[PDB]
RNA sequence: AGGACCGAACCGACUAAUGUUGAAAAAUUAGCGGAUGACUUGUGGCUGGGGGUGAAAGGCCAAUCAAACCGGGAGAUAGCU
RNA sequence: ACACAGGUGGUCAGGUAGAGAAUACCAAGGCGCUUGAGAGAACUCGGGUGAAGGAACUAGGCAAAAUGGUGCCGUAACUUC
RNA sequence: AAUUCCUUGUCGGGUAAGUUCCGACCUGCACGAAUGGCGUAAUGAUGGCCAGGCUGUCUCCACCCGAGACUCAGUGAAAU
RNA sequence: CGAUGUCGGCUCAUCACAUCCUGGGGCUGAAGUAGGUCCCAAGGGUAUGGCUGUUCGCCAUUUAAAGUGGUACGCGAGCUGGGUUUAGAACGUCGUGAGACAGUUCGGUCCCUAUCUGCCGUGGGCGCUGGAGAACUGAGGGGGGCUGCUCCUAGUACGAGAGGACCGGAGUGGACGCAUCACUGGUGUUCGGGUUGUCAUGCCAAUGGCACUGCCCGGUAGCUAAAUGCGGAAGAGAUAAGUGCUGAAAGCAUCUAAGCACGAAACUUGCCCCGAGAUGAGUUCUCCCUGACCCUUUAAGGGUCCUGAAGGAACGUUGAAGACGACGACGUUGAUAGGCCGGGUGUGUAAGCGCAGCGAUGCGUUGAGCUAACCGGUACUAAUGAACCGUGAGGCUUAACCU
């Protein structure tokens, strides 16, 4: 699969930022509404992430004004125009699902710092 | 028009620029060189008969060199014929490239698809189940009844039975083309196309309107 | 229907095989060379030869390594000791098989699965 | 991904606050509910004096899912509980006045641009 | 799920005409010790493709 | 204390699945009821065929029970096959 | 009837965890069940897991899933207390 | 009503919808007082109905682990 | 009656048309919208639930519609066993009673390893007239045909208004089918980790066995669906009902008698698949074989020697092919499988050692170690030189050419 590694290299976007899950992630998507481009800010725990290449993913989790929300990105997509890390979380785990069953303080990611 | 014989590369998505991820199917499509031509003076139907790929030089028979060998190409993995549209023009040991996809926004692709064997009529021909618990004894996934009664006292053809699913040919119709790139000799098409990777596949331009 | 999946099952559960291989690739490095089945000959490759290759870089956490897979000692002395100086050079291919007939009792294609040096 | 014998939340403040979908509209055995579809719903648990009484049948539209939707890019949208507007029977455009949670941009449409004019997200 | 009229010995035959064996086909010679043996296989006298092997 | 409670041995047999030319002429597996009592069990004894015994089902009386088994009357009789 | 997955009374009863003769892993001791080798189809049997839904199944929640310990708090109608 | 034919009686409760269930009425075909009447706490591998939880029961099946099934060697039935 | 299992449910159908929807059309007490009624039409489509053993029915909510029948009231060597209709028991009633009631109620064993036909798949033999390797045409056969809603045309036509089109076009759904694994997921007892009890490796540390994979948490490839692509068409031909044009018999009239034109999801094609056993066994291209000598009851006769081709088969390494055969790839002038190397992925920062802490533990080396089926390479191992099968120019007659 040199053919199909050269092809998707070529769509790859360079400047992803090193994130692990546990990590609090503001990412800037391109929302169009109507003729007007909006861009909107999802900033949530990262509580997985996809290495395939380009075809790499990673889930953020927010708790929005009421019920918690998972929004899975593709991470080399166009919509997806920025990723920052706010607050680099220390977990142990490599998929953070668990957290889907604990609100406020049982859903509490130490920091990382180091 | 003809169409070109390729080989499934594998699956790969293209994000546009808006952000729409395309689902393509890469599809190298080498050189076709055309082997044999055939008109209605000789043979009833025009049609070319093209190779592509290569073959080792121990493994191709005499018979089958003796055929690449009077049509002046080099032997190819096979032989394949493409019938011919009352204006069309091909000599032998031309080469085809997939620079003839360049214009034609729709394509449909044939190819032999996955064997999965001696299948149920479950997965063959989508039979329901019958219940998986209250009572039933020793038939859950059987087909059921198979016919009527005294009146045929027969089974009639082409009952849904089961059996080998899958590895026969299949055309999937009006792919769309993403991408005709000359360099590489590539054809992106949006979908699925049949077979597993690295099976031999048949582009054609799309019958359909 | 199987598609691209590797390793033959022979007709024991996983926690048989597993054992059944330990034993196995243990009698392969004891005596250099042991007569079996075809398809167990074919099994034992990639547990044995992944032995060979884990003792040729000898260390504390390798001998433990090999302890874990393996569970012997002698084995993992012989291994680190003898076979893996020996082999030191071969990249892979460190057994051969060779068919050499079927068994009286059941009619199985066994044969012969050896290191690739005995040279003593 | 909702079907009959659902219980879902209810996003607005129409006085219902756990329903029952009894029927997905919209084609002959269809199965599904979805990112913004009509089903119709039976009220299971009300407040006290709200303008929607128990075992009231009406319609409604899902507003969230817990199987959630899928954006042209690939990227999907799970919440954490299945959610419903309580859309009037008849002439439709909902009960309630408040939304509560968030809500997905393809209720974007005619008559669901009343339910998006509310709803503090998306 | 039992016969209805006994078979005969013509259909029995019939059915039995694919029960054939197939012979050897021919077994290949030894390029050292100049004995037979089965292809891919090691002799009786425990050499494979001309050099001593197993030796019991 | 208890025809007490939970629960093994022990006695049983409510459900399901398998088995149904069975591994088995009534079982196996997973659950199930009783489990100091009107309990359960060993060894011996007693009751016998229109008779026994029966917390009663026409149940049981040696894989046999609206009248055991064996032998005899007996080659019953059979306007029926 | 079998070298039969059944039946058969008493006696001895170690370790660790455990209330325990339950249960798990072990000691003494005894076994691997008198056809094997492959392959890894449908289908059957015994099991594991399952998105969203959660009895819509169905004669019927049959089956499965769930619950499950010890201590403490707390506990309604009704009652022969 | 273990009793009611007509009958899914009529009204009410539960349900989006209830021939079953609960309450009531009484026109009891064909209850009824030790072949007991009516109540009845506790009990029941008892019958019927409802709800919470729980789930492959199901929507609608998918994959996996094992034992057969399939191939090879040995033995080698049966009903008909 | 030396047994033809009988309701209902499930699974699986299949035909008829007296058509429920979709399609065409005539009359209308048809303005439009919506209808009523009748002719044509069988392509495809033609609910989920409450109650009840129920078919039915009533109800709830859908739908374009929830057709009517035949098929042993289709289907129990396919499933169930709720009902009816064995043996137990009770109620009401009948009988003095044994009992009895298609009155009611509770409980209650559904066997079969397929020989033949049929059907679904899949091979071996032989034929097709020398052998062999491929590519084909296509007789014929099968699959597929469903449809909503929104928008534009156009709030036009019609109508007093309310309301509201025909014909034509664009979009987007439902149900169904095919493919596929890029995405989202499921699984993933073959990968990594956490952890309980116990046993062992002398012991600490580290590991391993067993407890449903001990219980769990993630997860590669593959398989998969709830995932994502695609499909049902346009068009042509011959028509049904129907509508006509010209036109007499019948100096008018008249769609028909001569002649001519329209006309539907039915019909034949168009689309997809199988397909030369299509014994009517076809076509095209290519490849191979260019020896002698006897015998006779002189035949497309038999035999001996020499030759053994093209190719196939066997064997081996095997495969996203597979029950087994079959099919595909490769066999050393070689990446076919295993190993190995590099990468990726997954898990989540190994062991050892050092430091902090009384200790459990924590931190550093360290995103470490280990990584299955993945990807790119590499002859290290195994794919052996050979043998085997298959022959030696391919009948007769007639015709046209031998330029």
């Amino acid at each position: 699969s040199n053919i199909i590694k050269q092809l998707e290299q070529e769509q790859m976007k360079q400047d992803v930022p090193s994130f692990r899950p546990g990590d609090t992630v503001e990412v800037k998507v391109w929302v169009v509404e109507g003729s007007k481009k909006r861009l909107q800010a999802f900033e949530g725990v990262v509580i997985a992430i996809r290495n395939r290449g380009l075809h790499s993913a990673f889930t953020v989790r927010k708790i929005s004004n009421g019920e918690g929300v998972e929004r899975v990105f593709q991470t080399h997509s166009p919509v997806v125009d920025s990723i920052s890390v706010k607050r680099r979380g220390a977990v142990r785990k490599a998929k953070l699902y668990y957290l889907r069953e604990r609100t406020g303080k049982a859903a509490r990611i130490k920091e990382r710092l180091n | 028009m003809i169409g070109l014989v390729g080989k499934k590369v594998g699956m790969t998505r293209i994000f546009t620029e808006d952000g729409v991820s395309i689902p393509v199917t890469v599809i190298e499509v080498e050189a076709n060189r055309v082997t044999q031509v055939k008109d209605l003076a000789n043979d009833g139907y025009r049609a070319i008969q093209v190779t592509t790929g290569a073959k080792k030089a121990n493994r191709v028979t005499k018979p089958e060199a003796g055929h690449f060998a009077k049509a002046g190409v080099e032997a190819g993995r096979g032989l394949w014929e493409f019938r011919l549209a009352e204006g069309e023009e091909f000599t032998v040991g031309q080469s085809i490239s997939v620079e003839l996809f360049a214009d034609v926004k729709k394509v449909d692709v044939t190819g032999t698809s996955k064997g999965k064997g001696f299948a149920g009529t479950v997965k063959r021909w989508n039979f329901r189940t019958q219940d998986a618990t209250h009572g039933n004894s020793l038939s859950h996934r059987v087909p059921g009844s198979i016919g009527q009664n005294q009146t045929p006292g027969k089974v009639f053809k082409g009952k849904k039975m089961a059996g080998q699913m899958g590895n026969e040919r299949v055309t999937v119709q009006s792919l769309d083309v993403v991408r005709v790139d000359a360099e590489r000799n590539l054809l992106l098409v949006k979908g699925a196309v049949p077979g597993a990777t690295g099976s031999d596949l048949i582009v054609k331009p799309a019958v359909k309107a | 229907m199987r598609h691209r999946k590797s390793g033959r099952q022979l007709n024991r559960n996983s926690s048989h095989r597993q054992a059944m291989f330990r034993n196995m690739a243990g009698s392969l490095v004891r005596h250099e060379i042991i007569k079996t089945t075809l398809p167990k000959a074919k099994e034992l490759r990639r547990v044995v030869e992944p032995l060979i290759t884990l003792a040729k870089t000898d260390s504390v956490a390798n001998r433990r390594l090999a302890f874990a897979r393996t569970r012997d000692n002698e084995i993992v002395a012989k291994l680190f000791n003898e076979l893996g100086p020996r082999f030191a050079s071969r990249a892979g291919g460190y057994t051969r098989i060779l068919k050499c007939g079927f068994r009286a009792g059941d009619n199985a294609p066994m044969a012969y699965i050896e290191l690739v040096d005995r040279s003593e | 991904m909702i079907q009959e014998q659902t219980m879902l939340n209810v996003a607005d403040n129409s006085g219902a606050r756990r329903v029952m979908c009894i029927k997905v509209l919209g084609g002959s055995h269809r199965r599904y509910a979805g990112v913004g579809d009509i089903i119709k719903i039976t009220i299971k648990e009300a407040i006290p004096r709200g303008k929607v009484k128990k075992g009231d049948v009406l319609k409604a539209v899902v507003v969230r899912t817990k199987k959630g939707v899928r954006r042209p890019d690939g990227s999907v949208i799970r919440f954490d509980g299945n959610a419903c507007v309580l859309l009037n029977n008849n002439s439709e455009q909902p009960i309630g006045t408040r939304i509560f949670g968030p809500v997905t941009r393809e209720l974007r449409s005619e008559k669901f641009m009343k339910i998006i004019s509310l709803a503090p997200e998306v | 799920a039992v016969q209805q009229n006994k078979p005969t010995r013509s259909k029995r035959g019939m059915r039995r005409s694919h029960d054939a064996l197939t012979a050897v086909t021919s077994l290949s010679v030894d390029k050292t010790s100049g004995e037979k043996h089965l292809r891919h296989h090691i002799t009786a006298d425990g050499y494979y493709r001309g050099r001593k092997v197993i030796a019991k």
